[PDB]
Parts: structure tokens; C-alpha cells; sequence
DNA sequence: GTCCGGCTTCGCCCGTAAATTCAGA
DNA sequence: TCTGAATTTACGGGCGCAACTATGCCGGAC
RNA sequence: UGGCAUAGUUGC
């Protein structure tokens, strides 16, 4: 479980950033479609999120990263299955 | 409050000046209210209701 | 969607527009049938079908027909929601007048026409004429004619003429004025007037005119012709209980405008005589003013019951009305309610949710379980299953509950932490278990409360719950740095309890091999909780980088404090545990805790510290008998002496030589000093109570008695509760804030006899009074505060500013209360700290003053230093981060986006509301001071003197002559080690610049009178006064001299109202004696009720008190009587006798002295020599003729008006004289604010400027502007070649600054929504929902946290 | 008391209140200010519009709910559009200008 | 039972506009 | 006899939050 | 099946 998020805001220091990108994680993770980047502890998506921010691979970056590399992927895979 | 005529004062905290007016009022049981006011000037005035 | 509001006036036009349909029948409903009428108010084909998709008349009752209007009745088949939102419209028989426009104070009708109020009253309900196109007459234009005048007009100007009657009198009126042209006359006239009044009204005029010449308003428009009707709805007949429907407001009041419409038009079909005509145009305006807005008029329309019709204006406003009634709080599913018991057991992060309350409110996510598992493929079924409570459901409740946060809150959510999100553990009960440390912000305690569950739902909510309002992040206050979960009342005590010593326990003096040994020993029963002993204890330092260092030592301890050290983590010191540990120990220790090791370390530790506490004060065993409450032997002849006094103060007012009021004010002194030596003897007599040994001669101890115990640890109580617990209870206080003269003379544990518990009642009654009719003017205050300073945000990180305030110890006159650490304390300075010594730079510029730079300037003894504050930023629209400085809930900076304004709201507002509802916890005693009459110097250093005019009375001894007179006890090393204010009339033994020593007064004087000291010697004239109206003489015959009071104004008599009794000093010829090197005479004026004991006549001299006046009471001195003064200063309200300061600089010279009211004139060196003040001359003056004065200096004493401070001092004067006159209330009443929220609010208040010179821009005159607004113009005009715009700042009270704002969403959703709509639709205002409230109540993403970014996305991408 | 779902005023279609009728807890306007005092503005948005008076809002979030995603769509509140109408009901035009 | 309609005063505070009263020319 | 400033008087707005229980809800012609 | 009024009460 999850008692305090101070690492993690340490690692978005913001406090409110923090709050977006854990919720961005967690809708990937929820719909989902995604998988949890860190071994899951039977926690609800928003820990997992949470969690994956404080061992520092998922952030803002990170996540338009991984965002514009699955949208290229779709794009070349309609490409290619149409011409 | 009991029926009968009552004096009251509303002290100073008209007229900005600290002076206390007086006010006499009449009540009956059932009837109409009859006051006697004062004013800075001192000028008796009456008022009904 | 959208992204503004537009407001303007409803041409008739548009009403038409927005109706699908006249309503021409006053029925509603048949009775018999429930189906709507033909064309009423409750329609069909006008308003939409009653079914959905559903034709009246039963034609089409399907969705193929969707769209299609049946022929027999003509009813659109579609939906009913459109029944919510279709307005229908009444064709008036004749034009209205709409209220509000009439009656708005000012009233836009009435000064359109420049006409006043009454008249057009009077015309408007018939009751006059108004002649329109009087043409080549004896007629005016807005004249008006009676019956009499109209009659006399009509037969002798039977010719073309024109004077009607009505509103559609007043309509032609507005419809034949050209708005460009009147506008054109009005502004030469001003350019061509000379008086000042007519000016402001001249201009008020103009600026209604461009107002509606700007927007796409016409005049006329605010003549009714066609009324609007609410869709049918908004204002619903709900069936009552039986065959009759709900008694519906709105429905009545348009019935009885249709009844009126119908009643003329058929009047006006059949050409009814001009009288009956008339009255029923009266009426029909009557009615339709009262279903504006009711009562306004006068002769508020009552229904049956007698209770006044709610009207659409009282439906909108007021706080029942839809803005604070249904937008600004509304009620929210997935919530729920329950009383809250205390579970012990639970961590900081969680509280027991009750089973049932669980089920209830999770019962969608328990569907979505059910369903993902295959438990109930139909929700029917999944329903059925959690209705029944299967064993089942149950797991998949805390399969659901896991991670899913809680918000919990207490109903008066004063501050940010009454509502707190925690993880729900499922309990089986019927209450929530709240963690015992929380209570304390929520002010929750367990006799009966009762906290409301609250369910996020949607991601982003449970994150938010998470990671912003769980209660382990709200460890800090947010309204000032102290921690907010400190231990309360039993752990303290426990704490307290184990951390103690005494001369001689079980296991004594032994050498322990560490905390664990002691643990061992304790519980073993081989040495008691508190016994000295010594104790290897290894504590780490990380004075290193990081790094935590161990070292191991024998320190001299007790065995519970060793016990403890267990607990605490391993980079604190053990001297932080060495101590007794009361409740400001424990708060000091979770805040080094915090400061130094970090936020999980703090939780971690608070939670073993609340079960350490618990558990060892059960072990304690810590009760209360009544043997503990020891009563002192002193109490007796401290009561007799007391008694003594006030007798003698009685026979010496029997002699007439004090009066009533002074006598009452000695009276309450000797009482006070009486109850507080009685104080003293108890406590004295109860901490040392204790004497004991086994092991040879006695040694006393602090006492471990229970009350005491309990008093020193801090866990309940303080000196108030306890004194009334043995030592005498002291005075009471009245209601009104009044002293009962009378003490009470037996504590508690003794009786109270009747006659006592008689004089406690007052006080008792005071206290629950207080309580529940005082605390609408704290909330009053604090919901002003949150709407003046909502829309402030912090938007920038750094402005670049190097503007600041000085921030210096506070010393108002004892000994230093917040000293330089705690007001420069996270705050980014200003400029750089140049170190004491010599110009070394201490400090950086930009540098966040933490506690290590706090430390660094202690032991640097720096005495001032300049910060940057919220008040003096350059950004526009917010603050910048470093302006703001240290967030005060966090350790941090202030994050980009965190709302200031709301926080320093409520901040300012909570402590007031607590106090006065926590009043009745004394019961009602009154708590007051000695009155000083003395100031004890404490330490040795030098003593000067600010503020201060003496002179050396005949004895030598120096008199104060002056009013702020400021001795400051100065150090050796030139700092102001103490301050003390010194009356005017005071003596002082030592001088200026004179040594001292500690523990001997320097000053002395009389605290109950007011002397009227002179400045030179000679006879006493009784000037300009005549016996019987100016003073009343009281003649002493016996002894054959007299006495004499000056009566004040109140008492004196109107015919010869101006006559002033004054003291003039004149020599032995018979002239005035003037003061040293003046041109004005010895002459000092006598206040009323001024006691003068002389005789005309009589030699005097220097230095001599010729009059004495009593000064009057002062009530009991707490909260409920000091939140006014606050709300004053918020107010910026103008003080009764405001001290007079110069405009200008330069030398000052006395004119005319035309008429008593004496002229002043300051001619600058080159400047503007002209300028002049009338100054009346029954006033001192401070400067005389001769001296060089600064802009902003006293002419005269008394109270200084903010807005001559701002205007003359300039922001930063004002700004700190505010935040000094708040923070002495708060102070009194031991409240701590940081002065943050205080500066920003002070900004909200000047937040407005008004224009001097146009200069390069499009500005007006004189027209008022947002500051910000002037300021980048300003900013964009100097970027080119042109010269920006000159200013000048205001000063507005919190209200007028409230309701002056761009919006007019956030002025209506304040105090007067009919004024602010009113003017807003006149102006044709448009609202761009840019701050808090807009956002709220519009009901999308607020622009202060999470949402900052979206709104920022959304400006980028507009 | 407690309610997850249940019947809604007639003229604002916000929760009924009394725990005689299932009513819903008031999110007062002190509530509003505390939570503007954190930085809780979805948390807040879903308490003023999602739970108490959006149709559309609260019907698609319940489905949502069951369905297994939280997610909320904001919408209006039909308190604000109850307001726009009392306005027009008098001689004040306010309207919602595009964007 | 079913259908139809227009006698109460009595609080404390403050801001602002209108009316009055000075205080002159 | 007029005219501006300051003073007085009249009058409109404000007067905390949340919660629970009960009763009563229109009077006059066909 | 939801509204208003009055009375009482609880926590501040
Ligand atoms: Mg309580
Ligand atoms: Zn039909
Ligand atoms: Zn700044």
C-alpha cells in the first residue's frame, strides 16, 4: 500500500504535475490496454502509477515518449495494412 | 411587555453627537402604538403605529 | 464551449425571441384532471409536452413521431427536458416599468433623465403628469403636473401639447433623448462648471451615458412592454399530500399579472372612462413590480399564510438564493454521515469507515466488481445481490476499499484541514473511527460530533485525495509553520508522565547499558517510570553531508526517558527527550523532526508517539480526586486586603474626591491584582506541594500532583481553569462587555453560594451568547476575506522585483513576542543582508530565508532586514513564487499554481471564528491586565526616547508631553533590547540617554486619568466659558472653594452650541504666556467631562496637571470584542478624530485664521508654494510656524486614516501598519498568523487606481482602473516612444474591493446581486470566468491547482 | 446516512436533503473554499458537477463506473442553467457567448 | 362536498445619496 | 437674494456552517 | 413523490 507520496513529488516537483501524470499512468493502466512497469502488489492502478513515478520511469517526458512511439506504430501498421 | 407607558432613552447612539433622546411609549393590550419622541433640536413629536 | 458571459438589457425583440408562445390564461392545472391548460402558465403546446416523446392528447406516443406537431392540440412530440429551458412571454396591455432600474439606489432611470426618485416614483404610479414636447409653452421638459397643474395646462394650452402619465410617459421620455448629444452638452458643462458636487453628479451622468452609448443598450428597453415567463419547470405545482397542489410562489405572483394584462386589455377593448383605465394600469405595474422583485416598492404581496412571495429577484439573490444556495455548495451523491468515535489503533493515513456506510456508498464500484467477475451479468441481479448483503459482496467491499481515499469532513470546515482524505478501513459499527491526532485541526472532539464521508470517484479525484489532502501530508499548518498533528491531552500527559524525575524512586542512581535495559527494567517492575539513572545512548548526527554519524555516550537520564528515545528516529539529538516534554515540547520535537529528517520520518514518529503516550498514561494511571484541587493558605488574607481596598476606594468616593467611573476602574484593578497574587499563591503552594525522602534531608520537588500534572503538561487547561479550580474565580464580564465590579470570592471546590452563582450566570450567559449570535461576524469577516482574495494565484516564479518590506522584531511595548526569526522565517529577501560589521554580504540576493539562514542571522545579530512581499510584485494578475516565499504547508518554495488568497483567507479568518466560539471555555471571567501605571526596566543599557516633546516640571522630574512617546531600552551594542510606550502625562525618573540598571522603573503614572499637563508657567484663566451650559460648577461651601466639569456635547445646550471651555495660561499682567519662541498663546482645550480642581485665577507651574479626565473602562479584552477592530481595519474605515498629515513637504506657515477654523499653508522650496488645508482650530497642532515638515508627517494626533497613509507613505506604510494593528489583536488573544496572508489580502485591498493624467493612453481623467490594467499599458506605451499614463492608488475595504471587480459573476454571487446585475446589464459587461469563483460556479476545472495547467493550456491554445 | 445514488430535486436536479428522504451530504461553499485551498480542482469539478447536478455527467459516470472506468465528463451544471433562466425571466439578457 | 379568486409597528452597523445648514458674496 | 461644502437625515444592504425530529400547508359560492 | 413555513434539538 501507499501511506505518503513525498518521493514521488520530489521527483515531480511540483506537487500538481504529479497529480496529472499518475493519472495519465493510471488511465493507460486502467482502460488499459498497458501493463504496470513495476511488479504489481495487488494495488489499484493509481498506487501502481504512483509507485512507477517514484522509481523514476514514468514522468511527463517519459510518458509524451512513449505516447508519440505507439502513435507512429499505429500509423505505420494502418500504413502497412492498407498499402 | 406588560400593557402601560414606558420611557426609554436610545442612549447617544443617534445623531452621532452623544446626545440621548428620550421616548415615551403607550402600549394597550389592543390598540394602536403612541410615541413620544424627542429629536436634537428638542422638539416634541408624536408618532402613531 | 464558451469562454465568457455576456450581460445587457432584453429588448423586446429578444424576449419575443426567446418565447415559443404567449401565455394569455391565469389557470395552471384543471384540478380534476391533471393535465396542463389550453395556453396558461402550465402549457403544452407553448412550453413542450408533459410526457416524454408523448403527445397530449395521446395522437403520438412514440419516438417515430419524433418532431412532429399534432393538429387537434399542437403539441411538439419530443422530450420534457425542453420543458425546463422554454419560456413563454405576456404581452402587457401596457408598458411597465421594470423595478429594478427604478429602485436600484442610485436609480438608472431616474438620473437618465436627471430626474430625481420621488418625482418619477410619482409619475410612474399615477399619481402625476410629465410633459413630453412642451414645444413654444409655459412648460418644461421634465416638469411635472398634478391634477390641478393638468387641468389649468389643458384649458389654456389646448394646442399641441403633449403630458402623459405613467410608464409610458417615462418611456416616450427615454425613447426622445439622443444618448450622443446629451452626452455632448453634459461633458462641455463639466468642462464649463465650478462647483464640486455638481461635478461628481455631472460625471456620474456622463458615465451612465457612454455606458449605454458603448453597449447595445437603448433607454427604453428598461420599460417592460413584454414580460418573460420561467419555464414551467422552474417553477413545478408538486402535488401535496391530498388532491391540492404545492402553494408555488412564482406561480402567483404570474397569475396575478395575467389577471391585471387581461382585466386592462379588456378595459381598453370596450373604452372603459380614463379614472378606471388608470387605476388598473397602477395595478398592473404594482403586480408586475412585485413578481420582479417583491417588496422592494413597499407593501410586500403576502399569500395565504401572510408570508411574503419569493420573487425571481429574491430567488437569485441573498443566501438562500440559487448563487449561495445551489452553485456556490451544492449537495453531492456518493456521501454520507455518521457520528465519530476515537479508535486508537488506526495510522495517521486511515480511518474506519463503518461496514454499512462502506456498502452504501461503493455500491457502483461493487456492481462494476460483480460484473468484471461474473457474479451478476444483469445489474438487476448485481443489485439484488448487495441488497441482500451476501457473504460474498463483502469481499469484493475490501477488495474495492483497498486503495480508494475518503475524504472526511466536519461541518464548519473553517480551514483548508477540516476536510482530509484518508484510506478506509472497514469497521463493524455504526460510527467513524478518526485518528486521534487529526482531531485537533479538525476541532473534533468525541462528545457527539458528526463528520461527512465523501467518495472520490474519477481518477484524477482519488490521485488528488492522494496525493494533496491525505492527513500525512498535512502535517504543517497551512496558516502558519507549526505543526497541525501535534498529540492533544492524553499523549501528552503520557509523555509528560514518562519524561519526569524525582529525588528518590525504585532503581535509582544505576548505570544502564541502554534504552533497552531500561524498557527491560520498567516493565520488570525493578525500577520505577521516573528515576535517574545513566544511560548509554547512541545518537546520530548528520552535520556531515548526509551522512548520519553515530556517537555514543553516558548520558544522565531518566529511565522513561530512555524508554522514549526509543521512538524517536535517528538523526535528532537526545537533549530533545532530556526534557519534561509538555505539549509545546512535543510540538517543537515534530517540528525539528519535520525540518530535519523529513515528511515519512514525521508520520512514522507521530504515530509512535501518540501510542508511546497512550500507552504509558494508562500505565500512569493519572487520575483526579478532590483532594488534588489544595486550596491556599494565602487565599484568606489576600480576599481581606483585597476588601480593605475596595472599602477605602468607597469612602474616598463618598467624599466625592474620584467619581463613578474611576472608581469602578480602581475597583476592577485591585480585584485583578488580587486575583492574580491569589494566582500565584495557589500555583506556588501546588508545583512544590511535594516534599520527599527516604535517604536523608527532605528536597522538594516539582509536585506530581494531578491537576498540576495536568496544567504544566499542557494536555488540558491553563492558569484560567485551574486558578477557578482552587484560587478565587475572579471577575465575571456581561454580555455587552461590561465587568461585574462584584467578584466572586469562593472558588469550586468551596460552595458558590447563591449570590455567587447568581454573578456567574452573567458570565455563563456572555460565554454561550458569544457563541451562537457573535460568530456571524467572524464568518461574515472570513467569507468577505475569501471573495475579496479569490482569483489571486500564483502564476510566475520570479517577477524580478528588488521592492520589499523591512521586517524588525516586534516589541509593542514589553518584551519581544515574535522575534526576527519568525517574521523573516521562508521568505526570500530583498536585498542583500549586509553583515553587521562591516558591508560583508551575510546573504545573498534571492536566497529563501530557511531555518539554517535564520540561525546564521541570530548568531549574526541582525536587527532589520529586507524581504520581498506579495504586496510590492510586478507581475500581472497573481504572484510570483519568490514574492510569496515559504508555501507554510510544506517546507518548500510555494509551487506555480497554489491558490494564496483562499488560503490566506481562511487563514484570517479561522482563529476569530474559534475564539468566539471557544469564548465559554472560561466560563465567563473576565481576563485583564494590572493597567501597568509603571515601566520596570529588566536589563542594563541605555535609554532614548522616540516621539517625545518633555519639559522639567518643578521638581526637576522630566514630563511627557506628548502622545506616541516610545522609551526603547537600548543595548550596549545598539540594539533595541525592550520598548515601552509612555502616556501622555507621564514622569520619568531617568532622562534621555541615560544609563540603567535592571529591576528599577523609569517611568510612573496615573492609568485612570488623563492630565492635561501645560508647557509654561503664569495664572489660570477659565476662557470663552460661561457657567451652566459650557460647564457645570459644583460649589463647596464648608471649605469655600469649587469644582467644575466640562459637559460634553451630549449634555451641553443646542443655543449656543459652539462654546469651548479652555485653560489659558496668562501672566500676572493679564496676557497670554506664550510657549517657548511661538506666535500662538498657552491655551489648552478641555475635552468633555474634564474634573478641573482649580480656582480662576490660581499660580501654577511648569509641568503641572491642570485638569484630570477619567478615561473611561475597558470591558473584558478577548476575541468577541477585538475580531471589530480587524474587520475595521479590512474595511479601511475612516477613524472618528483621523490624525491630519501634510500633502506636501516644505515650510509651514498659518494663514487667515478666518473663523476658528485656522488655515495651513506648506510652501515647498520651488514647488507648489499655494496649496492650503483647513484645519479646524479646536484641534492641537503639532507643527507651528517654524520647521521644516517631510509629506506624510502628523500635523495632529489621533488615529491615521489608511487611505492617507497610501496616499502620503506610499503601499508600504500602509501595508505594515495594517499588518501591525491585525497582528496586535491576534496577538492578545495568542494567535498565530504569518504575516503573509495579512500583505496578500492588504493587496487585494489596493488593487484599484485612479488616473491624474491621461499622459500617452486611452484612459479618462479621473476614471478608477484596475491597477494591473493601468500598469501594462503603462508598460506598453513606454516600450515604444510614447509616455505612459501618471496614477494613483486607492485604498478599498474588502467589501467595495469584493464587488469592484471586472466580473460581475463574482459581485453577484456576493452581497448585492440586484445592484451588481443591474449595473452589469446596463454596462453590458462581459465576464471572462478567468478567477475561482467564476469557475466554480460555471462548474469547469478551477485555475489554481491541478486545473492551472489546463486553464494555461487553454489560454495557449485559444 | 449515506447515499450513493438516489432521487434529485425537481427545479435544480441536485440530491435531496434529510437522511428522512435519501438524501446527500452539502458540499458547502467553506467546502469549496478548502478544497480551492488545495490544489483539488477534479476532485472539486466532479463534487459540483459529475455528483450533484449534471444529468448527462451523472448518468455517463455511473455507467462508467460499472463498465470499470473512472473517468467523468464534465459538462454544465443545470443549477447554472436554472439561473441563466431567473435572469432572463426579468429584463437582463445573459447569455453564454461562443467561443 | 366541488369550483374560484387577489392589518403590524419594537435591532445594530455602515455606505451612499438627498436634503439642510452654514458661510459667505 | 444665489451658491458651494460640510453636515445631517433617510434608506437600502449585511448580519457563519452543517445536521436531525415533529406539525401544518386557503377561504368563500353553487 | 422531491417544496415552503413554524417549533424543538446536536456539533462547533
Ligand atoms: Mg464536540
Ligand atoms: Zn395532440
Ligand atoms: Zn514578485
Amino acid at each position: 500500500a501507499r501511506v505518503t507520496v513525498q518521493d514521488a513529488v520530489e521527483k515531480i516537483g511540483n506537487r500538481f504535475d504529479l497529480v496529472l501524470v499518475a493519472a495519465r499512468r493510471a488511465r493507460q493502466m486502467q482502460v488499459g490496454g498497458k501493463d504496470p512497469l513495476v511488479p504489481e502488489e495487488n494495488d489499484k492502478t493509481t498506487v501502481i502509477a504512483l509507485r512507477e513515478i517514484e522509481e523514476g520511469l514514468i514522468n511527463n517526458q517519459i510518458l509524451d515518449v512513449r505516447e508519440r512511439q505507439e502513435q507512429q506504430e499505429q500509423e505505420a501498421a494502418e500504413l502497412q495494412a492498407v498499402t | 411587555r406588560s400593557p402601560g407607558v414606558f420611557f426609554d432613552s436610545d442612549k447617544g447612539k443617534t445623531h452621532s453627537s452623544g446626545k440621548v433622546l428620550y421616548n415615551a411609549r403607550i402600549i394597550p393590550y389592543r390598540g394602536s402604538w403612541l410615541d413620544f419622541e424627542f429629536d436634537p433640536k428638542d422638539n416634541l413629536f408624536v408618532r402613531i403605529d | 464551449e464558451f469562454d465568457a458571459i455576456k450581460i445587457a438589457l432584453a429588448s423586446p425583440d429578444m424576449i419575443r425571441s426567446w418565447s415559443f408562445g404567449e401565455v394569455k390564461k391565469p389557470e395552471t392545472i384543471n384540478y380534476r384532471t391533471f393535465k396542463p391548460e389550453r395556453d396558461g402558465l402550465f402549457c403544452a403546446r407553448i412550453f413542450g409536452p408533459v410526457k416524454d416523446y408523448e403527445c397530449l392528447c395521446g395522437k403520438y406516443k412514440r419516438l417515430k413521431h419524433r418532431g412532429v406537431i399534432c393538429e387537434k392540440c399542437g403539441v411538439e412530440v419530443t422530450q420534457t427536458k425542453v420543458r425546463r429551458e422554454r419560456m413563454g412571454h405576456i404581452e402587457l396591455a401596457s408598458p411597465t416599468a421594470h423595478i429594478w432600474f427604478l429602485k436600484s439606489l442610485p436609480s438608472r432611470i431616474g438620473l437618465l433623465l436627471d430626474m430625481p426618485l420621488r418625482d418619477i416614483e410619482r409619475v410612474l404610479y399615477f399619481e402625476s403628469y410629465v410633459v413630453i414636447e412642451g414645444g413654444m409653452t409655459n412648460l418644461e421638459r421634465q416638469q411635472i403636473l398634478t391634477e390641478e397643474q393638468y387641468l389649468d395646462a389643458l384649458e389654456e394650452f389646448g394646442d399641441e401639447f403633449d403630458a402623459k402619465m405613467g410608464a409610458e410617459a417615462i418611456q416616450a421620455l427615454l425613447k426622445s433623448m439622443d444618448l450622443e448629444q446629451e452626452c455632448e452638452q453634459l461633458r462641455e458643462e463639466l468642462n464649463e462648471t465650478n462647483s464640486e458636487t455638481k461635478r461628481k453628479k455631472l460625471t456620474k451622468r456622463i458615465k451612465l451615458l457612454e455606458a449605454f452609448v458603448q453597449s447595445g443598450n437603448k433607454p427604453e428597453w428598461m420599460i417592460l412592454t413584454v414580460l418573460p415567463v420561467l419555464p414551467p419547470d422552474l417553477r413545478p405545482l408538486v402535488p401535496l399530500d391530498g388532491g391540492r397542489f404545492a402553494t408555488s410562489d412564482l406561480n402567483d405572483l404570474y397569475r396575478r399579472v395575467i389577471n391585471r394584462n387581461n382585466r386592462l386589455k379588456r378595459l381598453l377593448d370596450l373604452a372603459a372612462p380614463d379614472i378606471i383605465v388608470r387605476n388598473e394600469k397602477r395595478m398592473l405595474q404594482e403586480a408586475v413590480d412585485a413578481l420582479l422583485d417583491n417588496g422592494r416598492r413597499g407593501r410586500a404581496i403576502t399569500g395565504s399564510n401572510k408570508r411574503p412571495l419569493k420573487s425571481l429577484a429574491d430567488m437569485i439573490k441573498g443566501k438562500q438564493g440559487r448563487f449561495r444556495q445551489n452553485l456556490l455548495g451544492k449537495r453531492v451523491d456518493y456521501s454520507g454521515r455518521s457520528v465519530i468515535t476515537v479508535g486508537p489503533y488506526l495510522r495517521l493515513h486511515q480511518c474506519g469507515l463503518p461496514k454499512k456506510m462502506a456498502l452504501e456508498l461503493f455500491k457502483p464500484f461493487i456492481y462494476g466488481k460483480l460484473e468484471l467477475r461474473g457474479l451478476a451479468t444483469t445489474i438487476k441481479a448485481a443489485k439484488k445481490m448487495v441488497e441482500r448483503e451476501e457473504a460474498v459482496v463483502w469481499d469484493i467491499l475490501d477488495e474495492v476499499i483497498r486503495e480508494h481515499p475518503v475524504l472526511l469532513n466536519r461541518a464548519p470546515t473553517l480551514h483548508r484541514l477540516g476536510i482530509q482524505a484518508f484510506e478506509p478501513v472497514l469497521i463493524e459499527g455504526k460510527a467513524i473511527q478518526l485518528h486521534p491526532l487529526v482531531c485537533a485541526a479538525y476541532n473534533a472532539d468525541f462528545d457527539g460530533d458528526q463528520m461527512a464521508v465523501h467518495v472520490p470517484l474519477t481518477l484524477e479525484a482519488q490521485l488528488e485525495a492522494r496525493a494533496l489532502m491525505m492527513s500525512t501530508n498535512n502535517i504543517l499548518s497551512p496558516a502558519n509553520g507549526e505543526p497541525i498533528i501535534v498529540p492533544s491531552q492524553d499523549v501528552v500527559l503520557g509523555l509528560y508522565y514518562m519524561t519526569r524525575d524525582c529525588v528518590n524512586a525504585k532503581g535509582e542512581g544505576m548505570v544502564l547499558t541502554g534504552p533497552k535495559e531500561a524498557e527491560r527494567l520498567y516493565r520488570s517492575g525493578l525500577a520505577s517510570l521516573h528515576a535517574r539513572v545513566k544511560v548509554r545512548i547512541t545518537e546520530y548526527e548528520k552535520d556531515a553531508n548526509g551522512e548520519l554519524v553515530a556517537k555514543t555516550s553516558l548520558k544522565d537520564t531518566t529511565v522513561g526517558r530512555a524508554i522514549l528515545w526509543m521512538i524517536v528516529p535517528k538523526g535528532l539529538p537526545y537533549s530533545i527527550v532530556n526534557q519534561a516534554l509538555g505539549k509545546k515540547a512535543i510540538s517543537k520535537m515534530l517540528n525539528t523532526c519535520y525540518r530535519i529528517l523529513g515528511l515519512k520520518p514525521t508520520v512514522i514518529f507521530a504515530d509512535q508517539i501518540m501510542y508511546t503516550g497512550f500507552a504509558y498514561a494508562a500505565r500512569s494511571g493519572a487520575s483526579v480526586g478532590i483532594d488534588d484541587m489544595v486550596i491556599p493558605e494565602k487565599k484568606h488574607e489576600i480576599i481581606s486586603e483585597a476588601e480593605a481596598e475596595v472599602a477605602e476606594i468607597q469612602e474616598q468616593f463618598q467624599s466625592g474626591l474620584v467619581t463613578a467611573g474611576e472608581r469602578y476602574n480602581k475597583v476592577i484593578d485591585i480585584w485583578a491584582a488580587a486575583n492574580d497574587r491569589v494566582s500565584k499563591a495557589m500555583m506556588d503552594n501546588l508545583q512544590t506541594e511535594t516534599v520527599i525522602n527516604r535517604d536523608g534531608q527532605e528536597e522538594k520537588q516539582v509536585s506530581f500532583n494531578s491537576i498540576y500534572m495536568m496544567a504544566d503538561s499542557g494536555a488540558r487547561g491553563s492558569a484560567a481553569q485551574i486558578r477557578q479550580l482552587a484560587g478565587m474565580r475572579g471577575l465575571m464580564a456581561k454580555p455587552d462587555g461590561s465587568i461585574i465590579e462584584t467578584p466572586i470570592t469562593a472558588n469550586f471546590r468551596e460552595g458558590l453560594n447563591v449570590l455567587q452563582y447568581f454573578i456567574s450566570t452573567h458570565g455563563a450567559r456572555k460565554g454561550l451568547a458569544d457563541t451562537a449570535l457573535k460568530t456571524a461576524n467572524s464568518g461574515y469577516l472570513t467569507r468577505r476575506l475569501v471573495d475579496v482574495a479569490q482569483d489571486l494565484v500564483v502564476t510566475e516564479d520570479d517577477c524580478g522585483t528588488h521592492e520589499g518590506i523591512m521586517m524588525t522584531p516586534v516589541i509593542e511595548g514589553g518584551d519581544v513576542k515574535e522575534p526576527l526569526r519568525d517574521r523573516v522565517l521562508g521568505r526570500v529577501t530583498a536585498e542583500d543582508v549586509l553583515k553587521p560589521g562591516t558591508a560583508d554580504i551575510l546573504v545573498p540576493r534571492n536566497t529563501l530565508l530557511h531555518e539554517q539562514w535564520c540561525d546564521l542571522l541570530e548568531e549574526n545579530s541582525v536587527d532589520a532586514v529586507k524581504v520581498r512581499s506579495v504586496v510590492s510584485c510586478d507581475t500581472d494578475f497573481g504572484v510570483c513564487a519568490h514574492c510569496y516565499g515559504r508555501d507554510l504547508a510544506r517546507g518548500h518554495i510555494i509551487n506555480k499554481g497554489e491558490a494564496i488568497g483562499v488560503i490566506a483567507a481562511q487563514s484570517i479568518g479561522e482563529p476569530g471564528t474559534q475564539l468566539t466560539m471557544r469564548t465559554f471555555h472560561i466560563g465567563g471571567a473576565a481576563s485583564r491586565a494590572a493597567a501597568e501605571s509603571s515601566i520596570q526596566v529588566k536589563n542594563k543599557g541605555s535609554i532614548k526616547l522616540s516621539n517625545v516633546k518633555s519639559v522639567v516640571n518643578s521638581s526637576g522630574k522630566l514630563v511627557i508631553t506628548s502622545r506616541n512617546t516610545e522609551l526603547k531600552l537600548i543595548d550596549e551594542f545598539g540594539r533595541t533590547k525592550e520598548s515601552y510606550k509612555v502616556p501622555y502625562g507621564a514622569v520619568l525618573a531617568k532622562g534621555d540617554g541615560e544609563q540603567v540598571a535592571g529591576g528599577e522603573t523609569v517611568a510612573n503614572w496615573d492609568p485612570h486619568t488623563m492630565p492635561v499637563i501645560t508647557e509654561v508657567s503664569g495664572f489660570v484663566r477659565f476662557t470663552d466659558m460661561i457657567d451652566g451650559q459650557t460647564i457645570t460648577r459644583q460649589t463647596d461651601e464648608l471649605t469655600g472653594l469649587s469644582s467644575l466639569v466640562v459637559l460634553d456635547s451630549a449634555e451641553r445646550t443646542a443655543g449656543g452650541k459652539d462654546l469651548r471651555p479652555a485653560l489659558k495660561i496668562v501672566d500676572a499682567q493679564g496676557n497670554d504666556v506664550l510657549i517657548p519662541g511661538t506666535d500662538m498663546p498657552a491655551q489648552y482645550f478641555l475635552p468633555g467631562k474634564a474634573i478641573v480642581q482649580l480656582e480662576d485665577g490660581v499660580q501654577i507651574s511648569s509641568g503641572d496637571t491642570l485638569a484630570r479626565i477619567p478615561q473611561e473602562s475597558g470591558g473584558t479584552k478577548d476575541i468577541t470584542g477585538g475580531l471589530p477592530r480587524v474587520a475595521d481595519l479590512f474595511e479601511a474605515r475612516r477613524p472618528k478624530e483621523p490624525a491630519i498629515l501634510a500633502e506636501i513637504s516644505g515650510i509651514v506657515s498659518f494663514g487667515k485664521e478666518t473663523k476658528g477654523k485656522r488655515r495651513l499653508v506648506i510652501t515647498p522650496v520651488d514647488g507648489s508654494d499655494p496649496y492650503e488645508e483647513m484645519i479646524p482650530k479646536w484641534r492641537q497642532l503639532n507643527v507651528f510656524e517654524g520647521e521644516r515638515v517631510e509629506r506624510g508627517d502628523v500635523i495632529s494626533d489621533g488615529p491615521e486614516a489608511p487611505h492617507d497613509i497610501l496616499r502620503l507613505r506610499g503601499v508600504h506604510a500602509v501595508t505594515r501598519y495594517i499588518v501591525n494593528e491585525v497582528q496586535d489583536v491576534y496577538r492578545l488573544q495568542g494567535v498565530k498568523i504569518n504575516d503573509k496572508h495579512i500583505e496578500v489580502i492588504v493587496r487585494q485591498m489596493l488593487r484599484k487606481a485612479t488616473i491624474v493624467n491621461a499622459g500617452s493612453s486611452d484612459f479618462l481623467e479621473g476614471e478608477q482602473v484596475e491597477y494591473s490594467r493601468v500598469k501594462i499599458a503603462n508598460r506598453e506605451l513606454e516600450a515604444n516612444g510614447k509616455v505612459g499614463a501618471t496614477y494613483s492608488r486607492d485604498l478599498l475595504g474588502i467589501t467595495k474591493a469584493s464587488l469592484a471587480t471586472e466580473s460581475f459573476i463574482s459581485a453577484a454571487s456576493f452581497q448585492e446581486t440586484t445592484r451588481v446585475l443591474t449595473e452589469a446589464a446596463v454596462a453590458g459587461k462581459r465576464d471572462e470566468l478567468r478567477g475561482l469563483k467564476e469557475n466554480v460556479i460555471v462548474g469547469r476545472l478551477i485555475p489554481a491547482g491541478t486545473g492551472y495547467a489546463y486553464h494555461q493550456d487553454r489560454m495557449r491554445r485559444r | 446516512h449515506a447515499r450513493s445514488t438516489g432521487s434529485y430535486s425537481l427545479v435544480t436536479q441536485q440530491p435531496l436533503g434529510g437522511k428522512a428522504q435519501f438524501g446527500g451530504q452539502r458540499f458547502g461553499e467553506m467546502e469549496v473554499w478548502a478544497l480551492e485551498a488545495y490544489g483539488a480542482a477534479y476532485t472539486l469539478q466532479e463534487m459540483l458537477t459529475v455528483k450533484s447536478d449534471d444529468v448527462n455527467g451523472r448518468t455517463k459516470m455511473y455507467k462508467n463506473i460499472v463498465d470499470g472506468n473512472h473517468q467523468m465528463e464534465p459538462g454544465m451544471p443545470e443549477s447554472f442553467n436554472v439561473l441563466l433562466k431567473e435572469i432572463r425571466s426579468l429584463g437582463i439578457n445573459i447569455e453564454l457567448e461562443d467561443e
